[PDB]
């Protein structure tokens, strides 16, 4: 990992910062709100 | 909620054509959803009459209901046009439509929603 | 297409007790394509079990569908008091389908 950060095939002796520590998110959730009554778009659209 | 309401009872004559329809609160005709109808009379055992794919458009007919009754069904609106042609005093009785739950190629062998049915009498 | 005959025709039995039905075809066999519904005076008829292995929405434990061969057996485990109706059978494999007779059960 830090041959590749150093971007060299040698690394002399030291302390070296590399790449971040993370966690990945394990699932996906949404909640939008419930209803269901289908807005009357087509009476605007429609009317005589 | 998920439900069905069909229109009121009606009075016809003789040589003239009847169209029945049924709509629904929050259930759409879709493409994978399809609906059966039937038929009970005054203390009759249950006909069965034909059933619609909305989505590909196939119907299935009973053979002797081949050449007065017709099946339509419009996605946009979701609904159902039924014409009958010469009702007779014998189609007079009470008509239901009946759809599974059925969203996202997910549904059951068995239809749950069940209207309230039509009374048509003839005379 | 499947002719179904719905036996016993007519039962009286005391509340709370358990009671069996069956109904028979002579046309094409199948198994989980049947189901069993039950219409009330007055309103549309309601579903009980579908494909002979399967409950409905809200159905109670005391329906259970039974059978592996042409016959098709219901069971009901308490018979409380507002299930007097009648019940019917219908498959779905065949050609144009047509309905039970009907089997009534009385107090
Ligand atoms: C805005 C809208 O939904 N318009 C529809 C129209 O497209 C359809 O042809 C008609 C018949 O079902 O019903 C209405």
């Amino acid at each position: 990992e830090t041959k590749c950060t150093l971007k060299s095939f040698t690394v002399e002796k030291g302390i070296y910062q590399t790449s971040n520590f993370r966690v990945q998110p394990t699932e996906s959730i949404v909640r939008f709100p419930n209803i269901t009554n289908l807005c009357p778009f087509d009476e605007v659209f429609n009317a005589t | 909620q998920m439900q069905l309401v069909q229109s009121g009872p009606e009075v016809k004559k003789p040589g003239t054509s009847v169209k029945v329809s049924c709509k629904a609160s929050g259930f759409t005709f879709t493409d994978v959803s399809s609906l059966q109808w039937v038929r009970q009379a005054r203390g009759q055992r249950l006909e069965w009459i034909g059933w619609t794919v909305v989505g590909t458009g196939n119907t299935n007919y009973a053979p002797r209901f081949q050449e007065r009754v017709t099946i339509t069904t419009d996605k946009s609106t979701s609904t159902a046009y039924m014409e009958l042609s010469s009702l007779r005093s014998e189609d007079t009785a009470v008509y239901y439509c009946a759809a599974p739950f059925c969203s996202e190629t997910s549904c059951s062998d068995g239809f749950d929603l069940w209207g309230q049915g039509t009374k048509v009498t003839v005379s | 297409e499947i002719v179904l005959t719905q036996s016993p025709g007519t039962l009286s039995l005391s509340p709370g007790d358990r009671a069996t039905l069956s109904c028979r075809a002579s046309q094409s066999v199948r198994i989980s394509y049947l189901a069993w519904y039950q219409q009330k005076p007055g309103q549309a008829p309601r579903l009980l079990i579908s494909g002979s292995s399967s409950r409905a929405t809200g159905i109670p434990d005391r329906f259970s569908a039974s059978g592996s061969g042409t016959d098709f057996t219901l069971t009901i485990s308490r018979l409380e008091p507002e299930d007097f109706a009648v019940y019917y059978c219908q498959q779905y494999a065949n050609s144009p389908w047509t309905f039970g007779q009907g089997t009534k059960v009385e107090v």
